[PDB]
This record gives C-alpha cells, structure tokens and sequence, in this order.
C-alpha cells in the first residue's frame, strides 16, 4: 500500500531551524508531486507547497516563502522540509501528502526555550472537613513539565470510571495538566486512591496517595 | 497536481472504509 | 486568495440522523481545465485527515456510500445519509483549483443530548506545593451539557482574572457530556494573604451561578 513515513517529533529552540522528512513507498516516488500542510491548534489547516520530485520544481504558498524550503532525494524516495528561524507560531503538526489523498501521520514541531523539565506532581484532596454526599471527587495536578507527554493513571489504571484527565496547557513555556476522579464516598478515604504520573523524557515517575487534609 | 486528483479513482475501493 | 467558509462551526446530531455541512468559497473555484477541485476530509482526534470526496462529488475509494458531496458556483455541501459513531470528528473542505490552495475552518460533528448541570469541585493548593512558593487553586466542572460555560474566580469577593487557565475535555463517549478544569495560579505569598476563594460558573441549566468556595482559615 501507499505509505508516507514522516520523521519523529522535533523539539527546537526559538530562532533555530529544523529539517523534516517524508519517506514514500508503495508507488513510484517520481510520478507524483509531494505536498506539505501545516496544522496548528489541532484545527486550522494551511497548504505550504508542492514539489515535483522529478525535476525539483516547486509551487510554494507565498506566505511561507523564506520560512519553508522544500527539497527531495530521489535515491531514497524522500521529500524534505526545512523550517527557518522558528518562533512559537511555527509550533504545529506538519503533514506530507501525495495527491492530498495519502497523508503521513504528521511530524509535531514544538518551539520552546525550555529544557527537558520534570513535572511537580500534587495530590488534590478535598477541602478539609465539610459534609460529604454520595460521591467524592479527588484531583491530581501535574505542573511545569516539558516536553509532552506525561502519562497519568489512577490506582495504576484500575480506576478508570469517573476519571477526567484534561488536555495539557502551556504556562511560562511549560506544560500543566490536571485530572479528577469521582468515586462513591464509601470508597475513599476507606480505600487507597493514588495518582500515578510518568514523564518519560525526564525519567520521572511519581505516585501520590490522596490523603485527607488534616487541621492538626 | 490537478491531473493526479483526476486519477484518484484508479485505486481499488478498499481505502478509508472506516470513516 | 480564495476564502473557504464552513458552517456550522459545530453540528450536534443524533446517531442515525441525516446531516449536512456547508462550504462557501469567496469566489469561483473552477480550474483552468474546467474541473472543480473541491475535496472533503474527515479528521478524527489525534489522526491525520482522511479523504472522503474529491472534485466536488466523486466518492474516494472505499468511503461508505452514506457520504456524498455536491455543489456548484460557490455553494458546496457534504451530506451523511445516516450518521454513525465512527463519523464523529471534524470535517474540512479544501480547494485545489487556485493557488494558494485553501482549507475551510472545519465543522465538528458531535452528539446532541439533553441538558446536564455541571458537578463542581474546588481544591485548595496542596500542602506540598506551598513549600515551593507557588499556589494553584483548582476547580473541576464535570459532566455538563451543552459545552458553553462561563467560569469566574473571586478572591475575598473581588474578581481575579490574571493567572487563570482553563482546559476542556472532548465530548465524553459514554454520556456525551463535557468537563472542564479551571486553575487559578498565584504566588504562595499572595495566597496566604487572602481568605476566601471562590469558583463561580454560569451554565444554561441554572438561572443562578453555581458557586463553590472555601476559606483558607477554616482549618
């Protein structure tokens, strides 16, 4: 089958450059244009340009001239995009596509000054005291990591019903995410509930038991 | 590229069945 | 450049219902060959776009027959004769007749259900975060419908806007609700200088705002 294999995720400093690649298989590379498309914020799509692998001729989107340079290597059936003088606006998923019908899985490019940064992981027990209903909600805050992703589970994944894990957001160049879990109030604190967080890039692994807030 | 798009239904009808 | 305008932004439907999505071009999109290269895609979360229809009305490959594309001039339409769960996601039109090729802004297909009031929970900073100089107060607003919600933070009765971060889930696959997390971040020093912290939400299921508050000095 037609297959477009794109290079892995790129973490680039502001003002640097990065070169992305797309290896084609399952068809004759030089019989078809290769196109590149940018997607930001998981929605807006923009066409960057097309290259003819046979002669190297290019049709660019005027708005990406100077930002993007398209090349090909026929002997490896590979198309290349190099992105210049990167800024936050260049953080996006960049797709290659054949005839706009066979798409690669995309290459995430993240522009950031941050080094790899382990998260601080905080257990969120309810406000001290108070009345409880038939259910109780606990939380877990995963603050200030880089790059994505973290993995977060509750009781090693055993607790999955009643969980909401929210998409990470940026704050000071770093990611933050949170997650809530709702269980019957007969379940906690009588039984242990722990949020488990892993951040592979930093080899960070933290398990936080949710413990009732005590006054003293 | 437009001539390529013209020929898209040369392929067998076995792609994108789960959309 | 040709502007592609897609409506609606979001389309809530019931499974099994018909659905239609509109795409308006700001000018004619007829290529010099006489053909119109308007394509439709479905993109599912974390996935690459998948081609449904090319050249206005030609169904691609093994795309199910319940999908069809049509139109002329500056009106284009994608129809789904019977919406199924695998069709949920964002639909995009794309013109490849005039350089620069341009996409519509997408239409998200979602599940319609009855209104549901948010369950709101507020969490003070953890004692462990306090030892670090920062303080985040977290408010969860869970399992509500529709997705429109307004959240306000009050510190000692005064609205606080700086330092608020809001994050939404996608539609729940089991109950078709939405949830959201709202975090107020302050310095530890500031947090300890004030007493009352309030998460306030407005949602169409209540004529009054939903209030959840705690006092830093209560225990």
């Amino acid at each position: 089958e037609v297959q477009l294999q794109q290079s892995g995720p790129e973490l680039v400093k502001p003002g640097a450059s990065v070169k992305i690649s797309c290896k084609a298989s399952g068809y004759t590379f030089t019989d078809y244009y290769m196109s590149w498309v940018k997607q930001s914020h998981g929605r807006s799509l923009e066409w960057i340009g097309d290259i003819n692998p046979n002669n190297g001729g290019i049709t660019y989107n005027q708005n990406f001239k100077g930002k993007a340079t398209l090349t090909v290597d026929k002997s490896s059936s590979t198309a290349y995009m190099e992105l210049r003088s990167l800024t936050s606006e260049d953080s996006a998923v960049y797709y290659c596509a054949r005839t706009f019908a066979y798409w690669g899985l995309g290459t995430l490019v993240t522009v950031s000054a941050a080094s790899t940064t382990a998260p601080s992981v905080y257990p969120l027990a309810p406000v001290c005291g108070g009345t409880t209903g038939s259910s109780v909600t606990l939380g877990c805050l995963v603050k200030g990591y880089f790059p994505e992703p973290v993995t977060l589970t509750w009781n090693s994944g055993s607790l999955s019903s009643g969980v909401h894990t929210f998409p990470a957001l940026l704050q000071s160049g770093l990611y933050t995410l949170s997650s809530s879990v709702t269980v019957t109030s007969n379940t906690w604190p009588s039984q242990t509930i722990t949020c488990n967080v892993a951040h592979p890039a930093s080899s960070t692994k933290v398990d936080k038991k949710i413990e009732p807030r005590v006054p003293a | 590229i437009q001539k390529e798009i013209d020929r898209l239904n040369e392929v067998a009808k076995n792609l994108n069945e789960s959309l | 450049d040709v502007l592609m305008t897609q409506t609606p932004l979001s389309l809530p439907v019931s499974l099994g219902d018909q659905a239609s999505i509109s795409c308006r071009s700001s000018q004619s999109i007829v290529h010099s060959s006489g053909n119109t290269y308007l394509q439709w895609y479905l993109q599912k979360p974390g996935q690459s776009p998948k081609l449904l229809i090319f050249k206005v009305s030609n169904r691609f490959s093994g795309v199910p027959d319940r999908f069809s594309g049509s139109g002329s001039g500056t009106d284009f339409t994608l129809k789904i004769s019977r919406v199924e769960a695998e069709d949920l996601g964002v639909y995009y039109c794309f013109q490849v007749s005039h350089v620069p090729y341009t996409f519509g802004g997408g239409t998200k297909l979602e599940i319609k259900r009855t209104d549901a009031a948010p369950t709101v929970s507020i969490f003070p900073p953890s004692s462990e975060q306090l030892t670090s100089g920062g303080a985040s107060v977290v408010c969860f607003l869970n399992n509500f419908y529709p997705k429109d919600i307004n959240v306000k933070w009050k510190i000692d009765g005064s609205e606080r806007q700086n330092g608020v971060l809001n994050s939404w889930t996608d539609q729940d696959s089991k109950d078709s609700t939405y949830s959201m997390s709202s975090t107020l971040t302050l310095t530890k020093d500031e947090y300890e200088r004030h007493n009352s912290y309030t998460c306030e939400a407005t949602h169409k299921t209540s004529t009054s705002p939903i209030v959840k508050s705690f006092n830093r000095n209560e225990c």
